[PDB]
């Protein structure tokens, strides 16, 4: 009576049946610009259904001495859909993110993830120098990965010098494969400004860590994958331009 | 078209295959046009 | 009327946690042992994410406590109302330094104690406090005079000791002597954004980014706010090394979007880099799982 | 009302397993599981449901269609499946 | 399994709109279904010499 | 209230040349001469591509008439109320052709006169009258009985004389003798689309389009409408040259956008193609500019 | 008083100030689907201010023997424009557009031009063969010319056997060089169905032919040409779906 779910926005419609409880970042939901606020003199644009679809990234497969990946918003959507040849045209933007994830496991398996949004997650050089001029820094490619989403390479720190254990201050929800086989987030935009610019500024992370290994007894699937769903919501637009790809 | 989200995942001592029953059928808004014969029949010897 | 689609979700578009004002600590009420099946307050789903409100009342048998310890010292207006250091000058006014002139761009992030402070929030805003302490190198006080220009994003920045930039018809300047108690001014907000942001998922300019250094990552200019520069009130230059501490306080502080403490150390200023090498585990090493010191 | 169809319409699937689309673990994820032509005029699976018999009575047809798809396999073997349409214009998409 | 038809209706999935149809549904009941006249037999009157 | 922005328009959506019924011809009221400035009616702008409203009253002493002269009969209704020919069949049943059944797919392209009349309206949509004339190739009526099956689109097409599709349990089918006034029959409004197009700017299909012969090119299937079939109800063929033309009446016709009339002939069927050497001027040759004959 | 003009769609904002009467084809103004006659059962999209804009096509030089110029529409829109982005990711398609067409030239030259919209504009196969299987026919980039706008090459019979004689019956406005340098039309959405395939049907076409040769005395300006801005209203989009070229 609570375990099923039906998500549907734009033409889409997600369901899950074992996964329950969504987790609204921070009590608010995703609400337009307002008028007393906003700077941009001009009409923005609401599509409302082309882009509020939920696109789906690629799978990453779960091993069992795996270490995580990451994402980046609204980075991983800026090549693909009518939402990236939208960002591409304008220099403002805002929306409201629905974070959807998903691992499938059996009942005999065990393990369990950390899915958790993490704002203005940026990253940090991993060097002990501290040359000013030769510093190490991460690259692009690093940072914003795209669709495909980078790996990490020491979770515990989150690779920004911030320990995981207390990374539960963020909106966040466990996927634990006794119980659950999904979880989702409803994020507002959390950004100090109204609008921001779509493939400069990413407004937030996207963390799934695993935190307990993949175990399972052998003579079982052995090749886990995770996707995870994206779906945005009250989205904007404005300030029209020229296509500008990075 | 039908994709694989995730996987099949299977536990042991289980069989690692299995089978989905496409159903078909038309929503409540079907409406149909004038007549036609249809396609599936081809007689050639009169029935005795 | 004309098509419904339109006026429905127009109509639907209006606004879509009235938490109350706690004053002192939460008491209890008492609690006698309940023997019912259906009604569990432990066994929570934590994996929602949510947080158990396994209360003390719902757990053991409590009594009654009409608590009054003060929470008032807890809020962040008053976490953030102490000084701290912020920087340090070396004004090396003598013979072989012909400059007469030292300027320090304004970074917080310069010194640990009140950074660590701050990066627990993402976005704050806040009215500040500063104070400039003065002395000379031994801790001696002297019978001079110090000049105080701030020289915002844009202006000329001086270029020696009797430079045209001291005339400081527009830039405020705080003329003050090195016998005299702490120069101490309040400051605004003064962002060209809505609020600060001690972080920057991105760049701040369009265009080609490389993969080999990175060094315009992570660099919001909406923090980034200018200068501040020192000299002695002199056209000739007076021998002593000077080196004066600048504080600041917060106050009016509004933080957003809580954030993690930093636990690895810092090696840098305007980058959170750790060392791969030297990974600093929060939790010291016990023994063994089992042997709670 | 529902009727089932012969998806698994090819050569090497005769007999009773037309009716039914194979399901197994994929150890390389991002796979295509089965396709079909919606359209129930046209030959193909919908030659064996009565929605696409009866409509090759009459000419032209309009409004939505639906399809369901029971799983068989085992209660402990769980798994999620994406199910796309994709109006006209170019053919079946590569990849999902 | 309940040999129930599933009801999952347009509404209920995606971002419908307002649609009021007006598609005739005359031409799709059983009264003129068979109202068209169709062959039946053939009778072989071989009236002849033989 | 949250966004004036969203309410504003949406209010602002709603929908955005009350002719009356003329029965007769236009009358005219008397008018004398006029003597004044500023007011003119001749002067018009043509290049606005508005029609001049220089009416009769307004540019001479006209006179007092109360018309009468009926328009009945240049209303769009009673101008394709005639019938007209659409096409002809060849059933050559005899001898050498062992088929027996002659195959015709709709087209009233085929043949200019009812052509050039549709060609005025882009967009039409009307009920029809079909009327299938019989008799043979030297005019003769003989004492024989027909068969005239409709094959919609998807239907089995006939494949012989004896074929099992003319059993007709479901397609309409037309039974008539030879020595018989003709037979006629009304047909409805069959599309698929809302409306009859006679023209399409563009490809049926998706994909590539090639430029060397664009054959699917102006072919929209709305009006692309199956065909129609006909044999003589016999299991054994009966030696007679046989040519039925088939007539059709246009009734509850609405048309829409009017085009122009097509002035050069016609080449094809279902493409409109001219020929560049031999340009038919649609005006005949003067003698001179001054010279009306 | 009349003769200025101020047409402002989207972010754009065109005037003119000696071309006067805006012509709006057949008495009805662009508007939405309404509800009781569409068919795409899914909700469409309404970006308004994206897609509406005055984009401007290139420039074609009028010479003193040229013979015409033409276009299709929404074809002219598929590469460009976010409207480019939309159409290639949505089956179905309605909009009603603001044609507006200008040529400059001084009150010394003479010269006039027939703008007219040409509903359903097919063309013709330029040859006396009526063989069917090798009948003569347009390619694809003749009748589907895209944002430059191909030539014509009989100009009296429209490439169609059809007279330009009565070519007025269409929507139609002359830009003649004696009194206005410019023209508009706007046109409503012109179709037997209410949304279509914005890659395979053209819903019109647009034609500007020099009648009146463009004479000057020799001693001034030899390069006139003609530009064409043109901007869609109340547009729609249904169906998404993967990217499509052609
Ligand atoms: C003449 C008065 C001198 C004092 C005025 C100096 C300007 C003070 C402006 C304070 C700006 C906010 C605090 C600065 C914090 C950090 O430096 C930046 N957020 C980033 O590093
Ligand atoms: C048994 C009755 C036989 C008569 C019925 C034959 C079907 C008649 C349907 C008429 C369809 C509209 C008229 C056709 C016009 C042109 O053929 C097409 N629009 C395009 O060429």
């Amino acid at each position: 009576s609570d375990r099923v779910a039906q998500l549907t926005v734009g033409n889409s419609s997600i369901t899950t049946q074992e996964a329950a409880n969504i987790v609204l970042a921070y009590g608010e939901w995703p609400e337009y610009c307002p008028d007393t606020d906003a700077t941009a003199v001009d009409k923005p644009t609401r599509p409302d259904v082309s882009v509020n679809r939920f696109y789906t990234l690629d799978s990453k497969m779960w091993q069992e001495n795996s270490t995580g990946w990451y994402w980046k918003f609204p980075d991983v959507l800026n090549k693909t859909g009518v939402f990236g040849q939208n960002a591409q045209f304008h220099y403002l933007y805002r929306s409201g993110f629905c974070l959807h994830v998903q691992c499938n496991a059996s009942k005999f398996h065990q393990g369990a993830l950390l899915v958790a949004v993490i704002p203005e997650f940026v990253l940090a050089g991993r060097g002990s120098n501290t040359k000013p001029n030769e510093a190490p820094h991460p690259g692009f490619n690093t940072t914003f990965p795209g669709t495909a989403g980078a790996s990490f390479n020491d979770p515990y720190v989150l690779d920004s010098g911030v320990p995981l254990s207390q990374s539960l201050i963020y909106p966040h929800q466990w996927i634990n494969l006794r119980t659950n086989n999904c979880a989702t987030i409803i994020v507002p935009y959390i950004n100090a400004v109204p609008f921001d610019s779509a493939i400069n500024h990413s407004n937030f992370g996207l963390i799934v860590v695993p935190v307990s290994p993949l175990k399972y007894s052998s003579g079982a699937t052995t090749a886990i994958p995770i996707t995870v769903t994206i779906a945005p919501l009250n989205s904007e637009f404005g300030g029209l331009r020229q296509a500008v790809s990075q | 078209t039908l994709w694989y989200q995730t996987n099949y995942v299977v536990p042991p001592e289980t069989p690692g295959e299995a089978y989905i029953i496409a159903m078909g059928a038309a929503q409540d808004n079907f409406t149909l046009k004038i007549c036609k014969d249809t396609d599936e029949v081809t007689q050639q010897a009169v029935l005795q | 009327d004309p098509v419904e689609d339109i006026i429905h979700d127009a109509l639907s578009s209006t606004v879509r946690t009235s938490g109350q004002d706690v004053n002192t600590a939460a008491g209890t009420a008492p609690s006698s042992h309940r023997l019912e099946t259906g009604r569990v307050p432990a066994l929570q789903a934590a994996e929602t994410g949510a947080t158990s409100n396994a209360t003390d009342e719902n757990m053991i048998e409590t009594r009654c406590v009409m608590n009054r310890n003060g929470v008032l010292e807890a809020t962040i207006s008053h976490f953030f109302s102490r000084s701290g250091l912020v920087g340090v000058v070396n004004l090396t006014d003598g013979g072989t330094d012909t400059t007469g002139y030292a300027v320090w761009d304004i970074d917080i992030m310069g010194f640990v104690q009140l950074r660590r402070k701050c990066e627990m929030f993402t976005y704050m805003r806040f009215n500040a406090e500063f104070t400039f302490v003065t002395t000379t190198e031994n801790g001696e006080a002297r019978p001079f005079m110090l000049q105080y220009m701030y020289v915002p994003p844009g202006a000329p920045k001086p270029t020696g000791r009797d430079a045209f930039q001291w005339q400081t018809a527009t830039n405020p300047s705080v003329f003050v002597k090195l016998t005299d108690p702490p120069a101490q001014v309040s400051v605004p907000f003064m962002s060209p954004a809505s609020a600060y942001q001690w972080f920057y998922d991105g760049y701040p300019t369009f265009g080609q980014h490389p993969e080999t250094s990175n060094t315009t990552y992570g660099q919001c200019p909406n923090n980034m706010m200018g200068t501040f520069a020192v000299r002695v009130v002199s056209r000739v230059a007076s021998q002593l090394k000077l080196q004066t501490r600048v504080y600041m306080k917060l106050k009016h502080v509004r933080a957003w979007i809580p954030r993690p403490i930093r636990s690895q150390p810092y090696l840098l200023k305007n980058f959170p880099n750790y060392d791969s090498s030297k990974i600093t585990y929060s939790a010291r090493d016990r023994a063994s799982i089992k042997q709670a010191n | 009302v529902e009727t089932i169809l012969e998806v698994n319409n090819t050569t090497d699937a005769t007999g009773l397993n037309r009716l039914l689309i194979p399901v197994s673990a994929q150890n390389k994820a991002d796979e295509l599981c089965a396709a079909f032509m919606v359209d129930p005029g046209r030959i193909g699976p919908w030659q064996s449901t009565l929605v696409g018999q009866i409509c090759r009575y009459y000419t032209q047809w309009s409004g939505s269609l639906k399809v369901t798809f029971m799983f068989t396999g085992s209660f402990m073997a769980t798994g999620k499946m994406l199910i796309a349409y994709s109006p006209p214009g170019s053919a079946q998409p590569a990849n999902r």
